[PDB]
RNA sequence: CGGGACCGAGGACCGCGCUCUGCAAGGAUGCUGGCGUAAUGGUCACCAGCGACCCGUCUUGAAACACGGACCAAGGAGUCAAGGUUUUGCGCGAGUGUUUGGGUGUAAAACCCGCACGCGUAAUGAAAGUGAACGUAGGUGAGAGCUUCGGCGCAUCAUCGAC
RNA sequence: AAAGGGAAGCGCUUGUGACCAGACUUGCGCCCGGCGGAUCAUCCGGUGUUCUCACCGGUGCACUCCGCCGGGCUCAGGCCAG
């Protein structure tokens, strides 16, 4: 026999989606290959958030992207790996270009009506497939009734 | 332009029409959704049952 | 097939959904020259010779 | 035909794993059964006792499902499912469902002389 | 559904003051941020709005139809002209109103 | 689009009416799939170009999908009989699934599944007869 | 320099090397004999050598005591509803929830409709009542990621302010 | 059919007797000889396709192809062993 007083530990984190949606599958195949051929630490990031559950990825409303949009970030491209939700307190919606997992339907509408662009993360890999001048925001982890109950 | 559909005939031959075809064929085939929606339809001619 | 348009268009409080893929066709992503322009080169082959 | 060539077949053990007491109680079925009283003998692994099972005892992984000839059984009821098995007559061999008729299993065991498959039960209902 | 739970697998092992007679209704008064109304306008009179293709008109919004009696002060106003009739209203939300240019009615 | 290759690979991997699921192994009954494994490779009704095999009265037939018919399944597949030598079936197979970028990664299992098939309309030869063993059998 | 035992995993080539026409160098080949069947192998019954308390329960720390068990078949014990809570999947998203009801129907299904309403969008106080921006929605220290390489800084944490 | 000098039953391992499942029976490739046929190569026309690959109709006139039958040779073949 050996003596281990220390115990060998097993893997605390997702490795794959509990989802069964096929096209997330596909996003999951598509950014193992990119985080496995490519050096960009953005590509690791953004797989282990296609791995996530939905209270790990809070939604981002477009106030809280023109608030990182200023200081010298208005022509980086915005990354999220959440939904995308409508801010009806911003009446103006600055230009912007975001890539995200889903948006909302007014979202969508008035970041197009303000002129920028909606992206989703595999139209996002074609065209930085190295995450370059981009932008990965998150939202609020901890805004969650459950969370003020902990 | 949007695809087109060819009409065919009560003889099997096409007629010459096409039809535009509509928006809900290019929408998103999700077989989790279908099985969630499926699996809760499928009870819902239920008569009960009670000794 | 021509009043499928009209029925769809008539749900109220429904639209037709987005979708979080754009590209559905993963190899025409992979090996398209975008993404294998920029790639490492390869660290190994799909089978690897016993050392020892 | 012969099959394809494999490393020799192992058995780590030939014999079953007997339920305890079963050979003294006949209510109670040999099929394997694990002891789950506190002071049992078979549980607590005294020797001289009937040996559990356990995944040490696993077959090679090259070898598993092979029959003594080299081939994996693949069940059939007609001739469309053997002709499943065109391209692996050095790897399966056919075996017909208990539930076919003697003119069917004519039909089959035809037919899978004709694509080179061993049938492992090919002098049934004759 | 049973083929799922636990149990298939242990198979084998086992103040103040008291108020009589409250009616709710009395005590109504749902109220709205200053930062929420410019939303009662109806999108694309909005937009115009805030775009400024209005310059000598003032919209007038009536906060009991949409169901507010109060007009609360959390936020800020664009500065454009608005008529607000309110049921209520905080001293903050009417400074605010006040200084974007509208005035705030009282309305019953 | 919304429908791809990869996207019908994902729908139809766990179950589809072409499966066969036993203890041995997962097999097709897909006339579209050489060597008829459950596989995304040899899953020829999901890829856009594949290749199918079956018998003839005498010889092969051989089965092609067409890229530019794919929402039309009667004029969707490109048919050719060879009822001739077998190398020259093999050299035109081969060439179907190779020359011009078709699926070249299936074109061993092409030939083979060409070899098996001519193999397979061969006369039959007499097997030997039984012979009885031991006390009980034999006497 | 002899003598003996057990073992042969892998399966084109690639490497490190050497005594370099080649090799004992990233895992056994070569030569030969008998037999080609119950001979090898397997199952069952029995003898032989060695091994081996009767299960379940209960109790305490444990045994012992005690309790149940003549035998077999079939039956036989964590279920359903309401309400919470945490976590997983899904839709929509500052909104969300068609199904009380109405329309419709191939008729207990499916499809469609909307007023009200519930929950959320504001809190606090016994109550009367009042009600959330000084500031690019603040300062400072961290912080993944991005960077024009000067910086910008997500989530979150710590700390000082503001309402 | 068998066992039995105050219990049987069970585990590991031989042996005896009884009873069995497989495996094997030959295949592939060459070199000769004899048959039986021209779905040999090239070219022409049509058609289809992956647009350069095929199929079909004519052309072969037998040192070319395709099967069969006799030999000979190499290789690979079952069980236990030296």
């Amino acid at each position: 026999g050996i003596d281990l007083r220390w115990k060998h530990v097993r893997s605390s984190h997702r490795k794959a989606p509990k989802s069964d949606n096929v096209y997330l599958k596909l996003l999951v195949k598509l950014y193992r290959f990119l985080a496995r051929r490519t050096e960009a630490p953005f590509n690791k990031v953004v797989l282990r958030r296609l791995f996530m559950s939905r209270i790990n990825r809070p939604p981002v409303s477009l106030s809280r992207i023109a608030r990182n949009l200023k200081n010298g970030n208005e022509k980086k491209t915005v990354v999220v790996v959440a939904t995308v939700t409508d801010d009806n307190r911003l009446l103006q919606v600055p230009k912007m270009e975001v890539a995200a997992l889903r948006f909302t339907a007014k979202a969508r509408a008035r970041i197009e009506a303000a002129g920028g662009r909606t992206l989703t993360l595999d139209q996002l890999a074609l065209e930085k497939p190295t995450g370059a001048n981009t932008l990965l925001l998150r939202g609020p982890k901890n805004a969650r009734e459950a969370v003020k109950h902990f | 332009s949007r695809p087109t559909v060819t009409v065919f005939g009560a003889d099997g031959k096409p007629t010459g029409a096409t039809e535009v075809l509509p928006k809900v064929f290019s929408a998103p085939i999700r077989p989790d959704i279908v099985k969630h929606v499926h699996t809760g339809m499928a009870k819902n001619k239920r008569q009960p049952y009670a000794v | 097939i021509k009043q499928l348009d009209a029925v769809y268009e008539s749900k109220k409080g429904f639209f037709l959904p987005a979708n979080i893929v754009s590209q559905a066709d993963l190899s025409r992503l992979i090996n398209s020259t975008e993404i294998q322009s920029v790639l490492r080169a390869p660290k190994g082959e799909a089978r690897t010779k016993r050392a020892c | 035909v012969a099959a394809k060539k494999h490393v020799p077949i192992v058995k780590k053990r030939t014999k079953r794993f007997m339920r305890h007491q079963s050979d003294r109680f006949k209510c109670l079925d040999s099929a394997w059964r694990k002891p789950k009283g506190i002071d049992n003998r078979v549980r607590r692994r005294f020797k001289g006792n009937l040996a559990m099972p356990s995944i040490g005892y696993g077959s090679n992984k090259k070898t598993k499902h092979m029959m003594p000839s080299g081939h994996k059984a693949f069940l059939v009821h007609n001739v469309k499912d053997v002709e499943l098995l065109l391209m692996h007559n050095r790897t399966y061999a056919a075996e017909i469902a208990h539930n076919v008729s003697s003119r069917k299993r004519i039909d089959i065991i035809t037919r899978a002389k004709q694509l080179g498959v061993k049938v492992t039960n090919a002098k049934a209902k004759v | 559904p049973t083929r799922f739970s636990k149990t298939r697998k242990h198979r084998g092992h086992v103040v103040g003051m008291r108020h009589f007679h409250l009616l709710r209704n009395h005590y109504w008064r749902p109220s709205i941020n200053i930062d929420k109304l410019w939303s009662l306008v109806p999108s694309d009179v909005r937009e115009q709005y805030l775009s400024g293709q209005k310059k000598d008109t003032a919209p007038v919004i009536d906060l009991l139809s949409h169901g507010y009696a109060k007009l609360l002060g959390k936020g800020r106003l664009p500065e454009i002209p608005v008529v607000v009739r309110a049921r209520y209203v905080s001293a903050e939300a009417e400074r605010k109103v006040k200084e974007a240019g509208g005035v705030v009615e009282l309305v019953a | 689009s919304n429908v791809s290759a990869d996207l019908i690979w994902e729908v139809s991997r766990n179950y589809n009416s072409f499966l066969v699921k036993q203890r041995t192994g997962t097999f097709s009954r897909d006339a579209l799939n050489l060597t008829n494994q459950h596989s995304r490779k040899h899953a020829g009704f999901v890829n856009d170009k594949a290749l199918g095999i079956v018998p003839a009265e005498k010889g092969v037939k051989v089965i092609a999908k067409k890229v530019k018919a794919a929402n039309k399944p009667a004029s969707s597949l490109y048919t050719v009989t060879y009822k001739s030598t077998a190398r020259k079936a093999y050299k035109a197979i081969a060439s179907q699934a190779a020359k011009h970028g078709y699926r070249a990664d299936l074109r061993q299992a092409a030939v083979a599944r060409a070899s098996a098939i001519l193999r397979s309309q061969r006369p039959v030869k007499p097997e030997p007869p039984k012979k009885l063993r031991g006390a009980a059998a034999r006497r």
